[PDB]
């Protein structure tokens, strides 16, 4: 009997949380993306003499 | 007569 | 008589090439004995160019070319063949410390030993060959045979026993007892505790057969014909061309049992 | 009769979802320009281990890093010289989890008796000692993360996890709630949410100083082994045994993409991600690594091959190296610059 | 973490005497040692150096032929051996440790020393003498030059100091230019440049009073300065 | 070369430092390992503990014989299911399985978990040892009324004569002579599925009897003595 009570309490505490559209989502990526693309090493090559692993 | 090998 | 020579080569020739190649890109070397059939194969492919020069030398045709070439066949053509004994034996002893002496022997079963052992064994066979050169040219007169620059009667009879002693006898010796103490030490451990010794004997039976009745005829014949002269007859020629055929079938055994007959590389073939 | 009253609470839930689906994300994306070929190379290696290893983990300073084995061992190297720096013996054998601490003080390591120790470096005489030991779980433990200096957290087969203080050496809170084992588990930029998954298929958020559960998923059909974060904190991505890897939001509440190919049957072990966030990394049980295109979802390179399974994976902060190993007792470095 | 010595006497010209050491409280097997000599009324000076694992043994131009040194690692224990005496070896001897990897510190500690009776590079500092008030804002600084570059390609930079105060040995206060040791105090701080280095005390107070050295640690020959009162 | 004077001691450290590992790799290769498994019937609890002569989850063992050292291990506290960290022992030696004969009515779960242990993914290349005990209450019961095994298990009553190979090692009347139908019926299952990379052992056992330890060491020998065949390519 009390695994049900449980169970109920639960969904009732989980049913009241906002929302927003997938649309706006979408596009933090996109710009968080492009912000910060000069300075990924593995994206662009760099030159062999700063290179500690020669 | 011979010596060696495939000398004959 | 050249349709004969024909087939030995071509039988010959792709046997080899198909484990060197396959042993490089399926089997990449990271154990000692990867090693040895490594050398195995170089040194029969290697040995098995010389029957063309030969097959025109007497194919109803006498010697061509110079005094350049003919010293220069006949070296290479006797170092090829001796690395054969060596390589073979050298198998014997390490599988025999590989199943007799596990642990004793974990110092030398280190990969740097194998390369020494080769490159020790590679040199010898020049080393023995020079007289071939050096104390009597290679005098084209003689249709491109050996003519001696001193009296023939001492230096023929020295030159043949010398080579046979070393050629022959002593790893014919050396295998056997390898070869029958781990047969010896089977039984003891099988009894204690039905299918294996049966395929063991059958095994080591067939090698050692083989490896015996490849060449066990050229020497005896050698040396019954330094004993006694023979006379002149065409039955002489026809007894020397058999007698000298029958060599070059070694180099085409050796490939396939040690090579195809193996469980691991059977698997790793795929 | 509260059977129906579930059923009926179920269904009114699944009814929102419904409407927040107003696009498709590959529409949006598909005049985006591809990123092309990749090319890495070998740098060292690293030998020493007589058996397989299991776990391994980075420094702060991006320069020390410490490996375990199942042969009761630890070894910590200098990635520029390739030396050794100290060597510390155990007890015990079977091993499965270790980590490092932030400020280079204290190393902890756990295995198959339910206990993850600690250790201590830093003294007048010269030696290692141990300092603690912390027991009270009914299960193997899977890993064990440190946190902050004085805090700890723990995962254990049996479905609960737990907190500790280490000066009094007694727990504090506790979570419940699954029904099946427990794998792995994350921790957020900001130390205040966490996540975690097990083999129920199902994943969980949680809150550190309340402790209650928020959020449930339940996308993949079998085994789940492997979770990570993104840099930004909205977002994260899981593997499973099914041989694919989907992604998943935290405002939208809903899954977005999935990777897969035809060709591949076996499953999967390991998943990073990079500084920047466009590529992603996974491992197979295959001999093989593969890299993956996190806007476009096309394969774009490989990693060689290596003798045996591999299990680890791990990225430094500056992102300028990265490391594998395997069941074969050797590691190595990529670089990949040109 | 105690060391203790033993030895000394009165000889004539012509003679020969040992030394010994002993040492407990700590791990003995992973640490080398080395020797230091003083005179009445003069500087320091370097005699030897012998390793962990007894692999390398290295000695100075004056005492290369007549000096020997030996270790016992079961015993815990250290012997020295002289020969030969002469009118110009009345000095009194200090011993000292290292160790090295990785971000360690190679000096730490010293011990007393017993009397005897018997009857490259060069580094630059003056200003033997400077008077001091009591006053806390009170602040002072000193200087040192060198003959030679100390910068290396990895981009290290060797140079200590030390601290002695009367009746007492010395003591370490900064390495590497730019590090503190673990009980100093934070007043203390240090600076310099390729050729040229400077130190700084704000906050005086009564127990400061001392003499100060130097030492460079770039080339095997070790050379020390004069020190400076205050 | 460019190295400063410090580098060096580091190097020598370093060098220092790796020489243990190949005397600890020495000592290392001397040893032997087994796993042990079992039921709540079985006497696996006496067995231990005549050889010997709160949440640890795991138990250690040692004994010597013939200047031999061996290792036994067994586990603890543990859930049910056996999925997950079964795969830890993929390099043991040999496993040694416990079953009770006497009791007819719980004899099919020990068939059924026998068959699912048999063909898993993670031990193709690892063989089996099989003790059977309690001899003693069969042969009580056997000879013996108000009891029957055609109840349970069907097809024994057109079963033959026992084998032509069956040896008779005690003088007792030739219904006792049951054991050889239930060692049959193990067999059958490990007959199949075999194709010369792994085998089995089959013994019997006694209550509280003795000269356990010498029976391991030849199948440990053999076992042993088998790899090397294969190993250098000559089988």
């Amino acid at each position: 009997i009390a695994q049900a009570r449980k169970l109920v309490e639960q969904l009732k505490m989980e049913a009241n949380i906002d929302r927003i559209k997938v649309s706006k989502a979408a596009a933090d990526l996109m710009a968080y993306c492009e912000a910060h693309a000069k300075e990924d090493p593995l994206l662009t090559p760099v030159p062999a003499s700063e290179n500690p692993f020669r | 007569x011979c010596f060696x090998k495939t000398c004959t | 008589v050249p349709v004969l020579y024909l087939l030995v080569c071509a039988a010959g020739l792709g046997g080899n090439t198909l484990v060197i190649y396959v042993v490089l890109r399926f089997a990449k070397m990271k154990t000692v004995t990867n090693i040895y059939i490594l050398n195995l194969a170089v040194a029969d492919v290697l040995y098995m160019l010389g029957l063309p020069f030969l097959a025109t030398q007497n194919a109803a045709s006498f010697w061509p070319f110079g005094p350049v070439l003919c010293r220069l066949v006949m070296t290479l053509d006797g170092v090829n063949q001796f690395t054969s004994v060596f390589c073979l034996t050298v198998m014997s002893v390490d599988r025999y410390l590989a199943v007799v002496h596990p642990l004793s022997s974990a110092r030398w079963r280190r990969p740097r030993v194998a390369k020494l052992a080769s490159a020790a064994a590679w040199v010898l066979s020049l080393c023995m060959s020079l007289p071939l050169l050096v104390f009597a040219d290679v005098q084209e007169g003689g249709t491109c045979n050996a003519s001696w620059p001193e009296p023939v009667g001492l230096w023929g009879a020295v030159f043949i026993i010398y080579t046979a002693v070393l050629g022959f006898f002593a790893p014919l010796l050396v295998i056997c007892l390898c070869y029958l103490l781990i047969v010896v030490k089977v039984r003891a451990a099988g009894v204690r505790v039905r299918r294996s010794e049966r395929k063991v004997t059958r095994m080591v039976l067939v090698l050692v057969l083989v490896f015996a009745g490849c060449w066990l005829p050229f020497f005896t014949v050698n040396i019954v014909n330094l004993a006694v002269a023979l006379p002149q007859e065409p039955a002489s020629a026809g007894l020397y061309f058999f007698v000298v055929i029958l060599s070059y079938a070694n180099s085409c055994a050796n490939p396939v049992l040690y090579g195809f007959l193996s469980d691991n590389f059977r698997q790793s073939f795929q | 009769q509260l059977r129906q009253e579930a059923e009926q609470l179920k269904n009114q839930i699944r009814d929102a979802r419904k409407a927040c689906a107003d696009a498709t994300l590959s529409q949006i994306t598909n005049n985006i320009d591809p990123v092309g070929r990749i090319q890495m190379r070998t740098r060292r290696t690293l030998r020493g281990h007589l058996a397989k290893i299991y776990a391994m983990h980075w420094g702060t300073d991006s320069r020390l890093l410490v490996s375990a084995s199942q042969d009761g061992k630890l070894i910590i190297w200098d990635s520029y010289t390739t030396n050794k720096v100290h060597a510390i013996p155990l007890r015990s054998s079977w091993v499965m989890t270790c980590a490092y601490a932030p400020s280079g003080n204290y190393v902890a390591c756990g295995g198959l008796d339910n206990i993850c120790s600690i250790y201590n470096l830093k003294t007048r005489e010269g030696n290692v000692r141990v300092s603690r030991e912390l027991a009270g779980h009914t299960g193997y433990l899977s890993c064990c993360r440190f946190l902050d200096d004085n805090q700890i957290v723990t995962s254990s087969g049996d479905t609960t996890c737990a907190l500790w203080d280490i000066e009094t050496g007694q727990q504090t809170t506790t979570f419940t709630g699954h029904t099946g084992d427990v794998m792995s588990l994350s921790l957020a930029p900001d130390t205040r949410l966490f996540v975690s998954g097990a083999c129920d298929a199902s994943a969980k958020l949680w809150d550190v100083r309340e402790g209650m559960c928020r959020q449930t998923f339940t996308g993949h059909e079998s085994d789940i082994n492997a979770i990570c974060f993104f840099p930004n904190g909205n977002a994260f991505a899981t593997g499973s045994d099914d041989a694919t890897c989907r992604l998943f939001d935290l405002r939208a509440d809903q899954e977005l993409m999935t990777y897969s190919h035809d060709n591949i049957i076996c499953g999967i072990t390991s998943v990073s991600f990079s500084k920047s966030g466009r590529l992603l990394l996974a491992g197979y049980d295959d001999f093989n690594c593969n890299v993956w295109d996190a806007l476009k979802a096309d394969r774009a390179g490989v990693l060689a091959g290596h003798d045996n399974r591999v299990s680890c994976l791990g990225v430094t902060d500056d992102g300028m190296a990265v490391a594998t190993g395997s069941w074969d007792s050797f590691l190595k470095i990529w670089n990949g610059s040109s | 973490v105690q060391l203790v010595e033993s030895g000394g006497g009165l000889v004539q010209p012509g003679g020969s005497r040992k030394l010994s050491c002993s040492a407990s409280g700590f791990a003995f097997s992973s640490f080398g040692m080395h020797w230091v000599r003083q005179a009445p009324e003069k500087g320091l000076e370097w005699v030897a150096y012998i390793s962990s694992g007894s692999g390398t043994i290295y000695y100075a131009d004056t005492v290369k032929g007549r000096f020997t040194i030996s270790r016992d690692d079961p015993k815990n224990t250290l012997f020295l051996q002289m020969t030969s005496l002469r009118s110009e070896d009345t000095a009194m001897y200090y011993c000292v440790r290292s160790i090295y990897y990785y971000g360690s510190s190679p000096f730490d500690f010293w011990g007393q020393g017993t009397t005897l009776t018997v009857s490259g590079s060069d580094i630059v500092m003056t200003q033997a003498t400077s008077s001091v008030p009591v006053t806390p804002g009170e602040s002072v600084s000193i200087s040192c030059r060198s003959s030679k570059s100390l910068l290396h390609s990895n981009g290290n930079t060797y140079l200590y100091w030390f601290l002695q105060r009367p009746g007492q040995s010395p003591q370490l206060l900064i390495y590497r230019m730019s590090n503190l040791a673990s009980g100093v105090p934070d007043r203390f701080s240090g600076s310099g440049s390729g050729t040229a280095f400077t130190l700084t005390i704000s906050r005086l107070e009564a127990e400061d009073v001392g003499v100060y050295y130097c030492m460079q640690h770039l080339e095997y020959p070790l050379t020390f300065g004069a020190g400076t009162k205050l | 070369c460019t190295l400063s004077a410090e580098d060096k001691a580091a190097v020598e450290r370093s060098k220092m430092i790796e020489k243990q590992l190949q005397k600890d790799k020495q000592v290392y290769r001397a040893t032997h390992r087994l796993l042990l498994l079992g039921a709540d019937n079985s006497g696996k609890s006496t067995i231990v503990k005549q050889m010997r002569i709160k949440t640890s989850g795991i138990f250690e063992t040692k004994f010597q014989v013939d200047k031999v050292n061996f290792h036994m291990f067994d586990v603890g506290a543990q859930r049910d299911e056996r999925r997950k960290w079964i795969q830890c022992f993929n390099d043991v030696t040999a496993i040694i399985f416990v079953v009770d004969s006497s009791d007819y009515n719980r004899l099919q779960e020990a068939l059924n978990d026998f068959k699912s242990i048999w063909n898993n993914r993670w031990l193709r290349t690892i063989s089996v040892i099989l003790f059977l005990n309690k001899q003693d209450l069969l042969a009580e019961k056997v000879l013996a009324g108000k009891s029957k095994i055609e109840d349970y298990f069907p097809e024994f009553a057109r079963y033959t004569t026992p084998e032509d190979a069956t040896p008779e090692p005690g003088e007792d009347p030739r219904v006792t002579r049951a054991k050889y139908f239930i060692r049959d019926e193990f067999l059958r299952i490990s007959t199949a599925s075999g194709d010369g990379r792994h085998y089995c052992y089959p013994h019997f056992t006694c209550s509280v009897d003795t000269e356990n330890a010498r029976r391991i060491f030849n199948d440990v020998t053999d076992i042993i003595i088998k790899m090397n065949l294969r190993d250098c390519g000559l089988f």
